[PDB]
């Protein structure tokens, strides 16, 4: 079946240098653009690397420029990050993301597992002004999620995406582009909105819905998560 | 004051001029007008129709001018500038023979090594012109229009080392090594091709190969054999006889406006299909 | 001006251009031939000796043989998706006297077909040891099938190969002229024909079809270099 | 003995059905579209061009959404191009090379593709793996097939050359009906805008009408002179025009059960390859053997234009849903979009 | 020098 | 070549099947394919052509 798994995490002292494995089982790995997203031990997700399909195009953040370094063995099925020079703000849980670019095509559809890695500006603020809402079995809940600069390119497209994490599991796509769900999401969840405010919609909340809600913008690099909203029963 | 040797030069230099002209721009705009003659192979044919008119326009009226009146009236920048572009059309246009020889080579004594691609055309369009175009650079530094006290547009060189050895190697490179690579191409693909209407009318073929090779060796013979007499022996110094060798010059120089008036006679109008693909258009 | 997603969607189009561009270099340096006969003509034991596609080499160059057969007598209709193979090889039982006149037939409705204006025929006269049998045999004529056959003698221009009676020679050279008269009589430069006469545990056909694709090579590159 | 009274009830059924059909026309199209205004000159200039093929272009088919086309060629390849910015979304590769048709599920998911190997190819675009995978192949026909035509995602109609067109299920494999009733090779047909009934033309100059629910036969037309090579629905689906090889295109219409209008001119002589109406149903294309196509006025029969630009065959031609282009694919490896 | 002067081609 | 009876007599019920079907006359189809032309005549982009804002291939 269709799964990533990474490994080489654990305990680095600072200034030191690691390599993060991601091998993949069960698609096409040749042809995915592959991204790497990593996430703090309690804050939410930010974007730190990403490698073409055909290694053509690489992206990095802003903070982890010329310290981390991406490449991929198509013939082996392995997505490698090498790491050196190591600050103490990158303890972290890193996520291999896969995502497949063409018209139509449903972009950050499966995330790794992820290695727990212990260490002892013109770009668009995602705000997300609620943080924690309570909620009830079998009620509507909306979240929103505002940006800052306008999302709607001028080919009509509205590259925002949804996505959910459970408490104690990886993200799942829930909706790419603002109003398409992805595929094998239950049809309770729709994403609505113009521009600068999007929101989300559930109806019949079940239990198996808790968790958090981030929406990531995608019209221009680098990626840049929101907050999180947390669903606390 | 003209002789009466120049009493026929002129009349040959315009007939040769406007029949030049003529053929090579209806070649291309044929091509141009055309879209079925886009093929492989016209990419060579007309590249070279452009190096004929760059020989017949820049080359022609200039040294007809100094073959008849002897005087120079250009000054320093078109003397610096002129025989550059002259010798740059014919080194092209001689280096676009080659390039069509090797072509039909590998089109005919090895049909089924695919090799004629319009990459590979492409790039040998691109060689010969960035080749012609730095080869001949020692033909615009040294050129110094020099009266002696009518005035003379020449080389003037230091010493008697250099350009005795860059003339030879420009003889080589614009004569000599195309005639090798010409024999070499044409020979063989008069072997390969030497029921019998097909035989009858491939023989045809060879014998009209045989025309094109024989009228590039001739008319480029005497103006690269006496470029090789005059620039390097050092003859033409100490005569007594000096109006027979300007009359051997504009002779061979007409030998060359000639080849490059025939070359679009010999290399497309001789041909059936061209004609059935030309009045279309 | 074109967005994130829109400039990885122009970069797979550039990766899939790639990949086109290396299966034309593959493509065009191979030679298609379709493969055609009648029944009783053996076309299949040349294929197995050397199924409808089947992929041989001679010298490092890709011969690709398909014998398009699952279909019935109609081949009047699908014949247009064969206008641009190389050759057309074309097998006939030329030891069957009942049945060859229907062969003749045929090839005339090959050779004189409007898609295949172009395309020439390497022509197997198969079965020679069963006709090299019936001729020296004697019991069954040629003459009740072909009448001419009682005014042909052979010609001097032909070298009948050592071992075999002259008679022989004259009905080899019988069936090749019947076959060569329909290539003749039209379409003189487009395309010709190439007989050869072939045994059934005869194996040098690859090196024959590769001498007459050579041909037909040549002289297509003659033709199309405005140099014929 | 009984034969000869069976041929001559079957003589006696065709005269009865010729003296009805004659009996039941009255005037003609051209008496009636006289004195409405005409369409006059049409300009249709190549937009796009598509240029990713090895070699001839054998058959396309737009997406049910007006953007996206799928284009089969004699190369082995199927390529699934996104008109808009001419970006090949899919590049498909087929078992066997030769392929002479093809086709574009409603829904976006699938892709058929079929040809002289018997055997109607279904592709499942919409894969968890990112990769294009052959969902299953459909093989009970007993020659090569022609045409292929979705009816949703779960049944496809075949007409295959040995007389015949088939209703499979793609979800088991065998088809569940079997349209038998032709004489010659069948080589195109078009379901109906309901997909209730479809038509198919066969190589013995006659077109049938067929339902599909039940299974028989309906109609039969009988007006061309040689092979029908290319066929459409009229689109309120009450007529339908027949391309062939003898220079004529032809309305007939279903409901006077005879044929309307002759669309032919003194300067063509070669077969038409390919027909579709317009959104209105007023424009009449055709793709011609003299490598250009024709824009008939539909309504009273004279010319309106031409669409030149293609150096060897049109092979394929289609308009999409909304009406806004035409893509015409022909045999020198280029797909081009007119509006 | 006699031969002065005449362009080479 | 009872085979041909079946065929003959599967062909004669095929053309008296065919013959028992309601037909209306020429000149109300002419008229309804003409009323379809004409109703639908605003809402074709090749036809009538669409400025360039509105239409995508431009």
């Amino acid at each position: 079946d269709v799964q990533l798994v990474e490994s080489g995490g654990g305990l680095v002292q600072p200034g030191g240098s690691r390599k993060l494995s991601c091998s993949a089982s069960g698609f096409a790995f040749s042809s995915f653009g592959m991204h790497w997203v990593r996430q703090a031990p309690e804050k939410g997700l930010e974007w730190v690397a990403y490698i073409s399909s055909g290694s053509g195009t690489i992206y990095y953040a802003d903070t982890v420029k010329g310290r981390f370094t991406i490449s991929r063995d198509d013939p082996k099925n392995t997505l490698f990050l090498q790491m050196t020079s190591l600050r103490s703000e990158d303890t972290a849980m890193y996520y291999c993301v896969r995502s497949i670019y063409y018209y139509g095509s449903s972009p950050f559809d499966f995330w790794g597992q992820g290695t727990t890695l212990t260490v002892s500006g013109s770009d668009i603020v995602m705000t997300q002004a609620t943080s924690s809402v309570p909620v009830t079995p079998g009620e509507s809940v909306s979240i929103s999620c505002r940006s800052s600069k306008s999302l709607l390119h001028s080919n009509g497209n509205t590259y925002l995406y949804w996505f959910l994490q459970r408490p104690g599991q990886s993200p799942q796509l829930l909706i790419y582009r603002m109003s398409n769900l992805a595929s094998g999401v239950p049809d309770r969840f729709s994403g609505s909105g113009s521009g600068t405010a999007f929101t989300l919609t559930i109806s019949r909340l079940e239990a198996e819905d808790v968790g958090v809600y981030y929406c990531m913008q995608h019209l221009e690099y680098p990626l840049t998560f929101g907050a999180g909203t947390k669903l606390e029963l | 004051h003209p002789k009466e040797y120049e009493w026929v030069l002129i009349a040959g230099y315009i007939i040769v001029f406007v029949v030049a002209l003529i053929g090579n721009v209806l070649v291309c705009v044929a091509v141009w007008k055309n879209h079925h003659m886009r093929t492989v192979t016209n990419y060579f044919i007309v590249n070279l129709s452009l190096a004929d008119v760059l020989v017949t326009i820049t080359c022609l009226p200039a040294t007809l001018v100094v073959d008849i009146t002897e005087t120079w009236f250009f000054g320093q920048s078109l003397c610096k500038v002129i025989p550059y572009l002259q010798t740059v059309s014919v080194s092209v246009s001689v280096l676009t023979l080659s390039c069509i020889a090797l072509d039909r080579w590998y089109a005919i004594c090895h049909p089924l090594m695919f090799k004629s691609t319009a990459k590979r055309a492409r790039n040998s369009i691109v060689i010969i012109w960035i080749v012609s175009c730095i080869i001949m650079i020692p033909q615009a530094i040294v050129m110094e229009c020099s009266t002696v006290f009518f005035t003379v547009c020449d080389e003037r060189w230091g010493g008697e080392i250099y350009p005795k050895m860059y003339h030879i190697c420009f003889f080589l490179v614009t004569y000599m090594a195309p005639l090798c690579l010409m024999v070499l191409a044409y020979l063989q693909i008069f072997r390969k091709l030497w029921e019998i209407k097909q035989i009858r009318a491939r023989r045809k073929t060879a014998r009209m190969l045989m025309v094109v090779l024989l009228v590039f060796a001739i008319c480029y013979l005497p103006i690269s054999i006496l470029n090789v007499l005059k620039r390097v022996f050092g003859m033409f110094a100490h005569t007594e006889d000096r109006e027979t060798v300007y009359a051997w010059f504009t002779f061979s120089h007409w030998l060359v406006y000639a080849n490059s008036a025939a070359n679009p006679i010999i290399y497309n109008f001789l041909s059936g299909k061209f004609r059935e693909e030309f009045k279309a258009a | 001006t074109l967005s994130a997603e829109d400039k990885a969607a122009v970069e797979r189009s550039k990766m899939i251009e790639k990949q086109l561009q290396k299966d034309k270099q593959v493509y065009r340096r191979t030679l298609r031939l379709l493969l055609l006969g009648a029944d009783n003509s053996g076309k299949s034991t040349i294929v197995k000796q050397m199924i409808f596609e089947t992929k041989f080499q001679v010298d490092k160059v890709n011969f690709h043989m398909f014998d398009v057969g699952g279909q019935r007598d109609e081949r009047r209709k699908w014949i247009q998706c064969f206008n641009d193979v190389t050759a057309i090889i074309f097998v006939v039982d030329s030891s069957d006297y009942n049945r060859l006149q229907e062969a003749l037939n045929d090839f005339k409705s090959i050779w004189n077909n409007r898609w295949l204006r172009t395309i020439s025929v390497i022509l197997f006269l198969n079965k020679q040891d069963l006709l090299a049998e019936k001729v020296l045999a004697g019991k069954s004529k040629i003459e009740d099938y072909f009448p001419e056959f009682a005014r042909y003698t052979t010609p001097e221009d032909a070298t009948p190969e050592p071992g075999e009676d002259p008679r022989v020679t004259r009905a080899k050279y019988f069936i090749r002229k019947e076959f060569v008269d329909i290539s003749t009589a039209s379409g003189d430069g487009r395309h010709i024909c190439y007989p050869h006469f072939t045994c059934a545990v005869d194996t040098e056909n690859a090196r024959r079809i590769f001498n007459d694709c050579k041909d037909i090579i040549l002289q297509m590159n003659l033709r199309e270099y405005n140099l014929v | 003995s009984e034969l000869d009274q069976l041929r001559q009830e079957a003589e006696q059924l065709k005269n009865q059905i010729r003296d009805a059909r004659k009996a039941c026309a009255d005037a003609t199209l051209s008496q009636i579209t006289n004195n409405i205004d005409p369409v006059g000159r049409i300009q249709m200039r190549t937009r796009r061009t598509l240029r990713g093929h090895l070699a001839k272009i054998y058959a396309m088919h737009w997406g049910t959404d007006s953007r996206l086309l799928v284009s089969a060629s004699q190369d082995g390849k199927l390529i699934i191009w996104d008109s808009y910015t001419t970006n090949k979304v899919h590049a498909i590769p087929l078992r066997s090379s030769w392929v002479m048709t093809c086709a574009y599920a409603p829904s976006g998911n699938y892709v058929a593709c079929g040809g002289l190997d018997n055997i109607c190819s279904i592709y499942n675009l919409k894969t968890r793996e990112g990769n294009v995978r052959v969902s299953r192949e459909l093989a009970g026909h007993t020659g090569y097939l022609s045409c292929c035509r979705f009816l949703d995602d779960n049944q496809i109609v075949t007409s295959s050359g040995d007389t015949t067109c088939a209703l499979w299920d793609i979800e088991t494999g065998q088809q569940t009906t079997t349209f038998t009733g032709h004489t010659g090779d069948v080589m195109s047909l078009s379901l109906a805008p309901d997909t209730r009934l479809f038509v198919s033309g066969a190589c013995d100059a006659s077109a049938k009408l067929w339902d599909v629910r039940e299974g028989m036969c309906r109609q039969t037309f009988t007006g061309h002179e040689s092979d029908i090579n290319a066929i459409c629905f009229f689109p309120n689906g009450n007529a339908f025009a027949t391309g062939s090889d003898d220079a004529t295109c032809r309305l007939f219409d279903l409901r006077a059960d005879q044929e309307l209008m002759t669309y032919s001119h003194d300067n063509i002589i070669c077969g038409i390859t390919s027909v579709s109406f317009s959104k209105s149903g007023r424009l009449l294309l055709a793709g011609y053997d003299d490598f250009n196509c024709n824009v008939w006025d539909a309504l009273k029969a004279d010319r309106a234009g031409v669409l030149a630009g293609h150096d060897n065959r049109v092979s394929c031609l289609g308009v999409t849903d909304d009406g806004m282009a035409v893509a015409t694919g022909s045999w020198d490896s280029f797909l081009k979009i007119w509006n | 020098n006699h031969a002065a002067g005449i362009l080479t081609m | 070549n009872t085979a041909s009876i079946a065929q003959a007599r599967k062909l004669v019920e095929q053309l008296k099947m065919e013959a028992n079907i309601d037909r209306i006359k020429v000149s109300k189809a002419a008229a309804d394919l003409m009323a379809y032309c004409e109703a639908h005549a605003k809402e074709d982009p090749l036809l009538t052509p669409v400025p360039a804002s509105e239409n995508p291939f431009r």
